[PDB]
């Protein structure tokens, strides 16, 4: 009953290992494109 | 021929900006998300399978 319960519940590792450096890299790429984003409308003020 | 009531090449080249600032929105979008089909409008057949 033990390794029947153990099947249900428990929590591998490796998997999790994995989703929280695919989720960090994205997030550090996001923050970097949105920078770059926000710094797209300065141009504007020269053509004045 | 010096024309002032109208300027042409004005529109001409503001026609060029409007056509590159839509390659630059496509590009952004998908470093953003990290997919390239994020809509119907990409690839019909391809959201599908």
């Amino acid at each position: 009953l033990s390794a029947s319960r153990s099947r249900i519940q428990d929590a591998d590792y490796a998997t999790e290992v994995s989703n929280m450096t695919r989720a960090q890299i994205l997030q550090q790429a996001g923050t970097s494109v949105l920078a770059q984003a926000n710094q797209t409308t300065q141009n504007v003020l020269s053509l004045l | 021929a010096q024309v002032i009531n109208t300027n042409s090449l004005s529109l001409m080249t503001q026609n060029n900006l409007n056509t590159s600032q839509s390659a630059l929105n496509t590009a952004i979008q998908r470093l953003s998300s990290g997919l390239r089909i994020n809509s119907a409008k990409d690839d019909a057949a391809g959201q599908a399978i």
